[PDB]
């Protein structure tokens, strides 16, 4: 069958017995930057299988209210080994990457989640007229919690699902690239991002490349199942990661 | 030095065209671009490795 | 001096007209192209994108998810319809906010196929099969799976294949519909039945929920520029 | 093609509707599976019988230089011939398309464009209302001048700064036909970023978003003539045509209404209109109940 | 090539960044004896490792006919319609490029300079402010005349001299396009010199500098409708857009602000802005302090 | 009469035009050529040359050579940074009344690669190794020598090579900064430390003075003409 | 008898050209030229007679 | 700039004129022509066919 | 990329033509084609099958 599948990079190996198919970006493949494409002279880093493997985060718990989930991205994977140290000593850098979302439950279970990548994701402020926080924008690995309700609060990210953080409605999040998680049929999700920006490299700190979001569209539902624990991981891969601009370490 | 292509038809099923000549030393003083129409929906729907040829199941 | 003759037309300013003009800035050496992934080309290609339609648009739902919900469920209910919506896709709540709507609300005609998917999300031991129909216009909404079934339908056997699509084929006196519908550019409505209820095995949820999306077929394309009812303001600082 | 060139052939039509029989086999093309991400391919003749159809239509008008190519007011301001705060006697703002919602609306659809851009200006004046009218004041002549971020700015109607002995500027007398003008793809990135969902400072704060990225300068217009014995007010539109356009990645229109031009801030809002039950289709074709 | 044509080919590229690896020998790049007076050619691949970039960077904008090339405030006077000192009734000035700085620093940046020049007038009418205001003139009409040095000078606006049989002027009537024409490199010399360390005296004395050298005439601008029951007063703006340039000797850019327009006289002022220490660099990144 | 539209633009009169107009002097015979030495065909000519750095721009040295003096001396003072600066050729004091900074204030954008010449002036008996180090934007300047090696870098030996090249490689997110740079367009620092003090024998002067040259190198351009903050006036016969 | 010459490039990686004819006669009133970019830095940066190689010493 | 003189006519809008004028609808894609029955070409094919005169156009 | 067609002859019994450009990109901005003169009065004046060749009796 095609819903068996294994994926390789560096000393880490993911493997499913039911996958749907695998989303690649705009139908764009990662690539490393090339000549005619550069303006950062220096010799690039290219740590390779150090830098360009799975790192898994820490999950979450899909309850049957669930709303949903976010998290930023070259930001989330600061703290990941050598990638994120890479991160530190260098001004400049660029990476795509391999998304994988797992979650599996039982034949008796059900539940559908949509799973996407957004580039550029700005997201408005609870307060209108005030603005937010890096916090209220992400916490890393973790992961910030959309919301059933209007939030309020100074910094923090109007949250209401429906509105996906950024004032469109969530159910056209379908033109960005994603899958589903149909609990009936699938259980995981897998997208390939390249480097999509409007400069050939760029800052990780301060700039957040796309964001992730998981958001139950269906909710999750059992009856007697003795298993209403049911987690959802996320595991991503580097991939193609260079460096430029080399120094002393950014500032925690 | 000038340029002959095609008018966009109208009210009917050789006068249906049209002479250009640039007269800036610039691109951006240019007219628009109204005439080429590409397209490639692909890019977003069917953005799947593992060409799913429909008509098949899809899964299996 | 070249005689020449100025014609009506002259010194005015026409938003949509097409002219060269000088540029403010001489030789301007403009940043090298880099190619960024996803270029879109053509609003259709947009269109041509599956977004989930809000079917549910029931007062209550209008800001939480279940908008996008169709209750379906175990038992006998056959009498009872699961759904219907017209074929107003620039106009009825139904779609004009849709990826399709919204596009099709920055023109005023419209012409094309479309494909509605509907993806079944209850456990996999669930089973069913549903009737989909279409009905071209000329007569009220079907009240009963009997009427619907003499139109346009599909028989869709819940499976391994989560999802059925009912393609609506362009049926129209004329070759393109107002996107501000009237009567004379009806294009009929879409109903749904239990062709033959859903059963379960114990232990498993009693009633679950079917999304349905929305998308423009190949034959699809729109006309007539005019700006979008769907946003305004008070004052500038926008 | 080269997207620069003011011509370039081809007809952009739809595709024709192939004739379709009966089918009896394991095709099973209207059975798909959403969960891939993939949008199915289905067309009428897969579903249906079909005749055949030579379709002529074409989609011309949704391309994306026609969809952006029509010039948009942008901005608008006033300024007087005459007053006692040396500050009303001149306009002045800060380049952007964010303070009109419809341009902007339009194209915030893409995460990225690439264009140049034909602005054009209406400038009108007015007398201002008071108990003496009569003055026989000739015509108003106005200067527009462009300064990029960094040069001198003007403080008073009469500074050395409107020499604009570099800045470009463009004089223009009433009665005449509207200012106009190119501008190159002006940007220090490869596009024009839309939406930029990070800050200025690399300690992760300072100004978020879209600011953070704009920085093209400001506009500064007055009156040459300088004077009129009783006040008069003129108000100057600018529009801007984007052409020789390239966009990506495309993202959901705006639902929420715009509160404000630095963010992106909304209020929570509704997914679409309510009706009355899930199977409320109105009755049209009736003797009229 | 020819300097005088309107049209010329080739892209003026920057250098590619060539890529360079490590390296451990007696090639010292990176070590230079200034005193020679050479500049060091030393590029990024010389001192660190660099990868290859096709650089499509042009230095167009930075060409001297682009950078001299926009029209520039160059003066700017005033003339009634009608007034009790015959004098008031026209402007008349010398002309030169040193009473408006921006254009001033902008040529001074070369020793001499040769070119051709495109003028163009901006002139603007206001009605002046008084107890009546009603009344209903025409369109005024105006004439500038330019006078090369030795010609008869007008001693009123009625005066023969404004017959104009040989020395060129416009007509302009107020409404229509700002009058504009080119005048040829007009020197007596061989290219305008900017500066001129001497006199005009053989005996080392009489008048020092650029004002010896000038002497190119003067314009002189008058209404012609000649009359307006109420009083009126026009101002004239004259804009100089050097073209078909050539530039030799650079000098540095003028430090000082400019004392007067016929010397170079100037007061002492500071070589740039102070700043806390020799080793102060402000910090940025912080949790904002 | 040939038929003609007037266009939205007829009768403007924009600063930066380039039209044919008629000549007031028809036939006028312009006086030959000659050809002068010097001449200068692109404002990067004059950028790619040397101009000498105001380092010390220090409060009391405003109007003195001193400005232009770095002090180095004998004795232990490894922990003493020698200097340091930001990167902003077209706005910080160091760089902008320079050859490079004046003419890149004639422009709001610059892109390229700089060369920094230090040149020492002891003592032909003085001798000593700096560490001249640029830092990439992103992080705080270095506050010790550890730090600042971690960057790009040069180790400078004082010999009969009087001086020594620093050159600024171009890292940049974008291809080009504003010259009134902001955070967003942040080039970074360069900061000088003694790697092995000066030393010297008796009888020489114990102190001296390296002075900073600053220049462009070929892979440099500006955009975007625009006029200077530096020069201004009060009124005419300026 | 007219003249063909290239655009400067705009907004993008045949139509990329402007014809002009002059009317007059004399070349002060042509347009500028602005399509014209030579370079010598040397006359400037190393006027120095003795060729400095400079990957050598200089001086020695 | 080409040298112009405007002549008597400019500037009027005269109703029988016949110029070539902007369309304000750039690239509009116009309905497919469907070939109708009973298409006129010139007023005289209506006066060539029979029509009955009223000659009895008396009072009453 | 210009046409010369004959112009409609008038006040007498080579410059009897005139030449045109379109310089508009869709046919709607065109001139009127006030030069096709065809022509076909039988859809109207004779419209009956079973021809009739009146100059025999028409019925009989
Ligand atoms: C820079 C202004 C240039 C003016 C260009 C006008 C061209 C006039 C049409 C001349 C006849 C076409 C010659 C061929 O090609
Ligand atoms: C002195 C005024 C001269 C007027 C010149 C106008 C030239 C008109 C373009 C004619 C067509 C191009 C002929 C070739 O060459
Ligand atoms: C889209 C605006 C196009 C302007 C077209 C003007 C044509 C000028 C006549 C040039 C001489 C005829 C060349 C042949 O064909
Ligand atoms: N005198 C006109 C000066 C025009 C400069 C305009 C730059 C417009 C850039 C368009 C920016 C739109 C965007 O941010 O997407
Ligand atoms: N009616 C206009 C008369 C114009 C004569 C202008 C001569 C301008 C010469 C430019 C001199 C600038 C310089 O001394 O460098």
């Amino acid at each position: 069958s095609d819903r068996v599948r294994s994926i390789t990079l560096g000393n880490s190996t993911i493997t499913t017995q039911e996958s749907a198919n695998v989303v690649v970006g705009y139908g764009r493949w990662p690539e490393y930057l090339r000549d005619d494409e550069a303006t950062a002279e220096d010799q690039p880093t290219q740590p390779d299988v150090a830098t360009c493997r799975f790192y898994t985060l820490e999950s979450v718990t899909w309850e049957k209210d669930s709303p949903g989930w976010w998290w930023k991205f070259p930001d989330a994977l600061k703290d990941m080994g050598l990638f994120g140290q890479n991160m530190y000593y260098h001004y400049l850098g660029r990476a795509g990457y391999t998304i994988h979302v797992q979650c599996n439950a039982s034949k008796f279970h059900q539940g559908c989640l949509l799973v996407v990548c957004v580039p550029e994701a700005e997201m408005g402020c609870s307060t209108v007229d005030g603005t937010v926080n890096e916090h209220g924008l992400s916490e890393g690995e973790t992961a910030k919690k959309f919301s059933a309700t209007g939030t309020n609060g100074t910094n923090t990210v109007q949250s209401i699902v429906t509105n996906a953080g950024m004032g469109v409605g969530v159910g056209n999040l379908t033109i960005f690239p994603h899958q589903w998680i149909n609990l009936r049929t699938n259980n995981c999700a897998t997208i390939v991002m390249p480097y999509i920006n409007n400069v050939p490299m760029d800052n990780m700190f301060r700039h957040h490349n796309f964001t992730l979001m998981i958001i139950p569209f269906v909710p999750l539902n059992y009856s007697s199942d003795f298993s209403t624990y049911v987690p959802i991981t996320v595991t991503v891969a580097p991939m193609c990661a260079e460096y430029n601009g080399l120094r002393l370490s950014t500032a925690l | 030095g000038a340029q002959v292509s095609t008018q966009k038809t109208g009210a009917h099923e050789s006068i249906i065209h049209y002479t250009n000549i640039n007269y800036y030393k610039d691109a951006a003083s240019n007219s628009a671009n109204r005439q080429d129409f590409t397209q490639d929906p692909g890019k977003f729907t069917e953005p799947v490795k593992d060409i799913m040829v429909k008509s098949l199941p899809a899964l299996n | 001096g070249l005689p020449v003759i100025n014609t009506p037309g002259s010194n005015q300013f026409l938003t949509s007209d097409d002219f060269q003009s000088p540029s403010a800035m001489p030789q301007f050496d403009v940043t090298p192209e880099l190619n960024i992934p996803g270029e879109v080309q053509n609003l259709m290609e947009i269109a041509e994108v599956d977004s989930v339609v809000p079917v549910n648009n029931v007062a209550g739902n209008l800001e939480t998810m279940d908008i996008y919900r169709i209750p379906v469920q175990s038992g006998n209910h056959q009498s009872s319809q699961v759904f219907g919506f017209q074929v107003q896709p620039g106009l009825d709540g139904v779609f004009k906010h849709t990826l399709l709507g919204e596009i099709l609300n920055y023109y005023a005609h419209w012409s094309g196929s479309i494909k509605l998917t509907f993806v079944f999300c209850g456990s996999a031991m669930a089973t069913g099969k549903f009737l989909l129909a279409y009905a071209p216009p000329g007569a009220n909404a079907p009240k009963s799976r009997k009427d619907a079934m003499l139109g346009t339908h599909i028989i869709w056997d819940v499976g391994l294949q989560s999802s059925c699509v009912l393609c609506i084929p362009w049926i129209s006196q004329t070759h393109y519909r107002l996107v501000q519908q009237d009567e004379y550019t009806s294009a009929g409505n879409v109903t749904c039945w239990y062709q033959t209820g859903i059963v379960v095995p114990a232990g498993t949820p009693t009633s679950c929920s079917i999304m349905c999306f929305v998308s423009a077929c190949n034959d699809f394309s729109v006309r007539l520029l005019k700006d979008t009812p769907f946003i305004q303001q008070a004052a500038l600082l926008q | 093609g080269d997207v620069v060139e003011a011509v370039e052939n081809a007809v952009a039509r739809v595709a024709d509707t192939i004739g379709s029989g009966p089918s009896n086999s394991q095709a099973v093309p209207a059975l798909t599976a959403v969960e891939t991400g993939h949008t199915s391919q289905v067309t009428p003749s897969d579903t249906v019988q079909t005749r055949h159809v030579k379709n002529y239509h074409s989609r011309s008008e949704s391309s994306i230089e026609n969809f952006l190519s029509r010039s948009a007011c942008v901005y608008m301001g006033e300024y007087h011939t005459t007053n006692s705060d040396q500050t009303k006697l001149f306009a002045s703002w800060t380049i952007s398309a964010r303070r009109m919602v419809q341009m902007r609306r339009k194209l915030e659809i893409f995460t990225y464009v690439r264009f140049d851009v034909e602005v054009t200006f209406v400038i009108t004046s007015k007398q201002d209302q008071g108990t003496q009218l009569g003055q026989d004041m000739p015509p108003l002549t106005h200067q527009i001048m462009y300064i990029p971020p960094g040069g001198p700015i003007p403080k008073s109607v009469t500074d050395y700064t409107w020499q604009t002995s570099t800045n470009p500027s463009i004089f223009w007398t009433e009665g005449n036909a509207p200012p106009r003008m190119s501008i190159p793809f002006i940007s220090i990135g490869n596009a024009y970023s839309n939406f930029y969902d990070g800050w200025s400072h690399f300690s992760q704060n300072g100004v978020y978003g879209y600011n953070t990225l704009n920085h093209m300068g400001q506009i500064y217009v007055r009156h040459v003539n300088g004077s009129s014995p009783l006040p008069m007010t003129s108000t100057v539109r600018m529009y801007f045509k984007p052409k020789h356009v390239k966009a990506w990645v495309p993202r959901p229109p705006r639902l929420c209404q715009y509160k404000n031009a630095s963010t992106v801030n909304f209020s929570p809002t509704d997914i679409t209109d309510k009706r009355n039950s899930i199977t409320y289709i109105p009755d049209t074709v009736k003797p009229d109940v």
